[PDB]
Order: structure tokens, then sequence, then C-alpha cells
DNA sequence: AAAAA
DNA sequence: AAAA
């Protein structure tokens, strides 16, 4: 019944990488 | 260690740092329905059960 | 556990002061203990000083007539207590009068209320449906608790009585709502 | 919070005036308080006058024979009190005959009711279901409240006694629907 | 107001005539009042004469073998009462034999029961669900009402019982249907 | 049968330990028997000693602010007992202060309260709804129940009390959910 | 009319038999009748012998620590009476230790319970919530019914007590289904 | 592969 | 060469 508003928490990825921890996380 | 071969452009067999060998991942979001209330207390409130296949 | 959120006899959100004043029962001019308001009340007393006599006496409230219709809600609570034991009785009363009265009518109706009374002690949360539309025209009705006994005992009450008439409906905190 | 809006034994919208009398409680023999009308009452008393006997009293109604259905309810509710104890107990009686009775015939049946009982105040708002179809052609079912002691007390007693036949169902304000 | 279509402990729509007898508690023989019979049951007495001894007395009914549920609801009401006070409790009782039985197996179960006790009257309408399949082959379950005290007082006492047992439901008038 | 999971007075999960102090009743200086708290609160006493004068006495929560809703319920659930007969009352009170108060102001309002109240024990398990919002900008309200009597008795007094502000629910176990 | 298939304390379907010992009140080391056992238990006493002392005394059962879930209701019923007048009240209480107890910790919960008090008659029918997870690890939480009295009178008393965790429910024949 | 399909 |  709400699929964009309820769904994630911000909008799709078309950029450069944020995070960075050391390696893979999941 | 596999990050740092990675690096040179080289590549490691699962077998060379003992690391299990990863064969599919899936992922997906759960949603659901409300259900409404109908009698004198609970007219007007509302409880969601989430049931979703895969 | 959940809440109950239904109950009888909302309350009034203010009481009257505690008062004390002293009545003599009667059967034909039962006199009432406050001068009647429009709908709810609810009133505390100190020291009522009751004579020995026969009849009753009553708190009363004056019924609103907006929103026609005949028949509405009236609820009742109150724990009247004492020192020793008047041999008493309660129950609902409904008259109607003309003017602004200081006493109940000689004819009156009675409706039955069930509470508790050990020995001089009255506890109840009652409820009943009472017309109220006037059967003369012009005049008003009245509707309230009425203690009756046929020989009172000397002696002096106190205790709290609460009185509303179901014309609207309170609403409350439901958390989960 | 909310009101409720159900209740048991759903009162007359008038009652009969308050009266004075003595009985004798019978056993085989029972009187009846006032002359049975049909479907509801309720009555109040100022001083009911009780020799020293065994037997009981009851207050009784007429069965309305219309609307044929041999399962109906039939509600009470009484504020009986007094000033010394009578050691009594209480509970509905259903019986039948062919003309108006003055009294109870000595064959009967119990339904039981579950009240409350101090010192020698009754108190009770309690139903029970009872058949309305007569077991002899030709005759009319009376349902009431009766009183029973082993042995009765010398006192005077007063309270009031209302009974209800549900035949059909009463309408409220409710400021909701 | 609305009626209330639902109550606790529906009551058999004849009862048995009123008797009296008299009986001596005991531990481990409880005497049975009245012969045992099929599912509900309503009885009152006149005068119940209690000698001093320490035990229990009971009204026992049969369980309906038929309907095969092991989980069933078991409902009770009485008023009983007397002159004086007797010092004894109550709560209900389930014990099995091979025959039909005068008294109390020694061996039994107990299950509480809430009700009002102010001085010597007992007032009760609660309900409880009990097992119905006998522990033993070739047994009849049995199940009722049991007055307990661990040193009674002589004396007489009057009053009311009723049981029943839940395996059908009895319908009622609804005039809004 | 099925569990009710429906209740009045949803307690809280932790007690204060047993006390015992000695108060002197008021009409105008009403003590409090403890110090304040957020939201509910429940606490016993041991022997809580009462000279002999006119007034009452109060055990006090302080109203949650958040949550902004004028309308809230408010519970109580206490058995209050002793050896003697101290001819007593008990309602809910409600009154606001500018500061942390050991006493109740002598402007208040009473809200009626059905208890039981047999010779001096008083068990009661009922609620109300209250407002929230102070009249008086500044201030914070404080609500509770207050033991009132117009000529007290001297004597000890032990039991507990406790008090509940619903501004959220809880929840409990439901196996067949 | 409908039956109630809705009720307070579901009730175990055995019941240990019917026993006589002595007990002396105690304030930090409150002595437990029997050895707890699993979840519910019900239990009577012929003859409880209680000593003139201060303190309570408590019929204790174990939770069950499986379905993991930390809000959990427990319900009790007792009729206890006696032939004097023992000046006592009760409530439920909480507590937890490493091994199997003999007695009741001094550090204890009190949860409030609402019920009735003639004179020496308790009669209870209520229900709670309470925690279950230990508060320190490797311990067993106590839950159970306690009477307690500032002055305790010498005497005995008689009567049944049942307890109940409701960790499942149970599920009874209904005609209509 | 958190970010409506 | 990096959005590794």
């Amino acid at each position: 019944m709400a699929k964009s508003y309820r769904r994630g928490s911000s909008g799709k990825k078309k950029g450069s990488r944020l995070w960075y921890v050391g390696g893979s996380q999941f | 260690y596999r990050d740092v071969i990675s690096s040179f452009g080289g590549k490691t067999s699962y077998d060379a740092d003992n690391r299990p060998l990863l064969l599919m991942r899936s992922n997906f979001w759960a949603s659901g329905y409300d259900v409404d209330g109908t009698d004198q207390t609970s007219l007007g409130q509302f409880s969601g059960r989430v049931q979703q296949t895969f | 556990m959940f809440q109950e959120f239904v109950s009888k006899h909302n309350s009034p959100f203010t009481s009257l002061p505690m008062v004390s004043k002293s009545v003599t029962p009667s059967v034909t001019a039962a006199p009432i203990l406050s001068t009647p308001r429009n709908q709810q009340v609810t009133e505390s007393f100190l020291d009522l000083t009751i004579a020995t006599a026969a009849g009753g006496i009553a708190s009363i409230i004056s019924v609103d007539p907006s929103a026609k219709a005949d028949n509405q809600v009236f609820s009742v609570c109150a724990h009247l207590t004492g020192a020793a034991d008047l041999k008493y009785w309660a129950a609902l009363v409904r008259f109607e009068s003309a003017t602004v009265p200081t006493t109940v009518t000689p004819t009156f109706d009675l409706f039955p209320i069930a509470g508790t009374y050990s020995n001089g002690t009255y506890i109840v949360k009652d409820c009943a449906t009472i017309k109220t539309f006037p059967n003369v025209a012009g005049n008003t009705v009245y509707v309230g608790l009425m203690l009756f006994s046929n020989s009172w005992v000397a002696g002096k009450l106190t205790g709290i009585i609460s009185i509303n008439q179901v014309r609207t409906e309170i609403t409350t905190l439901q958390p989960l709502k």
C-alpha cells in the first residue's frame, strides 16, 4: 500500500563510494 | 591477505587463505497489510502483519 | 495486560468544595442538599447532620433539554459512610417542577439501584436509563440520588456523591490508537 | 473513557407509589404483595410488617403470551433492608393458575439467584432464562421474586423491588452513533 | 440500554421440591444429600440439620458420558444461609466410582471457587473446567459442590443449590435478531 | 476456558520496601506519606500510626508531562486493613503546586471511587479519567489516593497501595497469538 | 442465554491432598507451606496453626523458564477462612534464589491484589502480570501468595489456595463451534 | 544489493 | 587508476 516511503531510508546511489571500513563487511 | 594480492593485479583461490566459497546471495524486502478493529474499544485502531513470499 | 477503556459513570473534571449542613428527612417535602445545576455534578460532605424522622434526602441535578432525545442514561457513584448505623437505603429519583426547587415533589418515580451496604457504609457505581421529556409542558425534569429510611437514627454522615447525565461522551488517551 | 451501554434489568419508566401492608409468610399459601400486572413492574415499601411464621412472600408479574417463544429472559433488582435481622433468603419463582391469584400455588419451580446479604440487607441485579409456555392448557404463567425463611423473625421491612420480562428491547441515546 | 445475553450457570427449567434431612459431616465418608442424576440439577432445603463433627457434605451430579470430550465446563449457583454461624467454606469436588454412591470416596480433587461469605451466608455464581474421562476404566465421574469445615457447629441450614454441566447450550429470545 | 487478557490497574514491576511512620490527619495540610515520583508507584506499610484528628492523608504521584494529551486514565488498587475500626472513606485527589510538596494544597478536586468496606478493611480496583494540563502555568499536577474521615480514631494501619498513570501500555504473553 | 467461555485463573486438573501443619510468621524468613513445584498448583488445609508473631506466610510455585518471554500473567484463587479473626491481609510476592527455598528472601516485590474480607474470611479471583527473567544470572524466580499481618492472633485456619502461571492455554468444549 | 518497480 |  506504500512502496517508496516505506522501503529504504534514502535514494539510489549513483556516485562515488562513501564508506571505507577496511574491506568487505556485508 | 587477499586484498593485498588483489591490489597488485593477481588473485587467490579460496584454498589459499582457507576461506568459505560463496555460492549465492539473495536480498528482498518484506511487506504486509493491516487489520481493522470493529468493536467499541478498538474501533479506529489498526494492527499490521508482515507476510512475504521469497 | 490490556487496559479496560470502558467504564460506567465518567466523572466531572471539577468537584465542589466540602461543606457541612443539617437536614431533616421528609416524606412529601424531601430536602435538596444543594442548588441543582446543569448536567453533571460531584460534591463531598464533612459532616451531614440528620435528625430523627421518616422520609428521605436527595442530591439533584437539572436535566439538559438540548439534543432532543427521550431516552438517556444517568449514572451515579457514591461512598457514603459514618460512625454509626442509620438504617437507610438508596435509589434514583425522577421528578419535575415549573420552578427551581428546594425540595422534592410529593409524586416521583423511583429506579432500582444495586450497590453495597455492610453496616452503615454505602458504595455504588450503577447506571440506568430514564425518560427526559416532561409530562406537563413548561416544566423541567430533575434526576438525582435519594437516601430513604422508614425510621432514621440521629447522627452525622460523611462521604462523596457524583451524578452524571450521558448527553455527550469523553475521549481519553489510548496509546495504541 | 467510553460508556458501558450494556446492562442487566432495564427498569420500567414509571414506578408505583410507596405503600405499607402486613403479611404472614406461608409454605403452601405464600401471599402476593400486589395484584400482578402485565410484564414489568417496580414497587417500593415504607413499612412491610412480617409476623413470626415459616414460609415465603412474593412479588409477582403476569407473563405476556404474545410473541410466541418458549424461552425468555427475566431480570430482577431489589434493595431490601430493615432495622433488624430477619434471617431470610431469596430466589426466583415460577407458577401458573387458571385465574388471577392472590397467593402462590403449593407447587412451584425455583431458580437460583446470586446477590449480596451482609446482615439483613439484600441487594441483587441478576437475571435468568425461564420457559413461558404453560404446562396445562388454559393457564397463565406467573414469575416473580420470593423471599423464603425457615423461621421468620417478627419485624418490619422496607426497600424497593423491580421485575422485568425481556420481550422487547429499549433504545438509548448514543452520542457517537 | 442493551440486554446482556451472556451469563454463567444457565439454570435447569425445573426444580426439585423442598425437603428436610439430617446429615453428619465426614472426612472420608462425606454424605450425599440426594441421589445423583444425569447432568443438571437444582434443589432447595427447608431445614438441613448438621451435627457437630469434622468433614464435609456434598450435592452431586453424574457426568454425561456422551459427546466424547475430555474438557468441559461445570457451573454452580447457591445461596445457603441460616440463623447462626457454622464456620464453613465451599469448593468443587470431583470423584468417580464403579457404582451409584451414597457418599464421597476418600480420594478426590478440589477446585477453587470464589463466592461471598459475610457471617454464615454463602453466595456464589462461579464456574470451572474439569476433565470428564475416567482415570480407571469402567467407572463414572461425579462432580458437585462440597461444604467443608474443620470443626462444624451444631445447627440448621436452609437455601438452594444448583449444578449444571455444559454439554449443550440454551437459546433465548433476542428481539433484535 | 480462555484467559481474560484485560484488566484495570496494571501494576509496576517493582515495589518499595515496607516502612513504618506516624502521621496526623489535616484538613488544609493533609500530609503525604512518601516523596512523589514520576508516574506509577506501589508501597506497603507495616504499621501506619494515625492520631486522633480530622482531615485526610494521601499517597501521591507526579504526573508525567510528556506525550501532550489533556485527558488520561489513572488507576488504583489498595488493600488497607487494621485491627480496629477507624471510620474512614477514600477517594481520588488532584492538585498542583510549583514545587515538590510534602502536604496537599487547601484546594483540590475529588473523584468518586467505588470499593468495598466491611468493618475497617478497604479494597478497591477502580480507575478514572483526569485532566493533566495545569490550570496555572509553571506548575506540576499531582494525583493520588486520599483517605478522609470527619473524626479519626487513634490506631495503627497496615496494607498496600498502588497507583498507575496510563501513558503507555504493557504487553504480555498470549500463547495463541 | 449464552455461556461465558472467558475466565480468570483456569485451575489445575488435579489437587494435592488435604494436610495440617504449624507455622510461625516471620518478616525476613517467611516460611513456605509446601515444596515449590513447576507452574500451577492447588492445595487445601484442614488445620493451619499460626502462632502469635509478626510477618507473613506464603504458598510458592517455581516459574517455568521455557518459552522465553519476560512478561507473563499469574492468577490466584483462594477461599481462606477460620473460626476467629486473625487480622491479616494478602498480596502477591516475587523473589528469586539460587537453590530450592524453604523460606522467603528478605528482599521481595509485592503486587496489589483485590479480594473480599468480611471478618476473617478472604476470597479472591484476581490476576496480574509479573516479569519472569531473573535479575541475577543463575537464579530461579518464585511467585506465590503471601498473607501478611503486623500482629497475628494465635489461632487455626482452613481453606484452599490455587496458583497458576499462564504459559499455555486450555481448550474446552464449545457446543456451537 | 538498503534505497518503489 | 580509482567510485580499491
